[PDB]
């Protein structure tokens, strides 16, 4: 899934 | 009085709220992440398994500790033989303290010139690719550690890296100025750099998805919390 986070950007977390 | 990790926290918003002031208010920062170990963070150094990954854990994870509109606060863990892979930081000013193991850093940016047609890369590109690959420079690769300073980046400079965990586990605090937002154009692009068929020398790089064995999973931060 895609997560949008301050660290990473959008980031797919899996 | 106040926790190391407060004061770093305090002096990074103080910095990125080049303006009057920022130079000597990024050095004062640099300094205190110099005196930074993981003890100070309750993080206890992590060694390895010896043991293959499980295709159901992630090879890196990350602890949040801070973020305003100005930086973002917090700390990767790297498992053995585990990267984060070449990626950029657009419009970004980025700082990263070792906490424990060894890390390497290459550092590149982005030079725009064509592909050559006779130019060859192995393993060889698809036709879209040969199009989208686009010059850059690979300014530094060298190995880190707690006893290493801070490693910076800019806007303009190193803008663009990759950080290998060296002979086992590691972990590293970083400070990113301002924070990734990709609603406002500001997202994390991951790279290839090519081979075709030292230092500083013209690459090759080549925009790709994120790797399909790469991601990172958040786990609780143990440390002294960060107060408004
Ligand atoms: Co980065």
């Amino acid at each position: 899934y895609i997560v949008k986070t301050f660290w990473l950007g959008s980031h797919r977390q899996c | 009085m106040a926790s190391l990790i407060q004061r770093i926290a305090r002096q990074a918003s103080l910095t990125f709220r080049m303006q009057p002031g920022f130079p000597e208010n990024l050095s004062k920062l640099k300094s205190l992440l110099t005196q930074l170990r993981a003890e100070d963070l309750n993080i206890a150094p992590r060694k390895a398994t010896l043991q293959p990954l499980p295709p159901n854990l992630p090879p890196v994870t990350y602890m949040h500790i801070y973020e305003t509109d100005g930086f973002s606060l917090g700390v990767f863990l790297l498992k053995s033989g585990t990267s984060i892979p070449l990626h950029d930081h657009p419009g970004m000013h980025g700082m990263l303290k070792v906490l424990y193991g060894t890390v390497r850093i290459s550092c590149m940016d982005k030079l725009p010139r064509a592909l050559p047609p006779e130019q060859q890369f192995e393993p060889p590109l698809q036709p879209r690719e040969r199009e989208a690959v686009r010059p850059g420079v690979l300014r530094s690769r060298a190995e880190y550690t707690e006893a290493s300073g801070p490693c910076i980046l800019t806007p303009h400079r190193d803008n663009l890296h990759q950080i290998d965990a060296v002979e086992g586990p590691a972990a590293f605090l970083d400070i990113l100025a301002p924070p990734y937002d990709p609603d406002d154009g500001r997202d994390c692009h991951y790279y290839r750099v090519l081979e075709p068929v030292d230092l500083p020398r013209e690459v090759w790089l080549l925009e790709t998805p994120q790797a399909d064995d790469f991601w990172c999973e958040g786990e609780p931060y143990p440390g002294p919390k960060v107060f408004p």
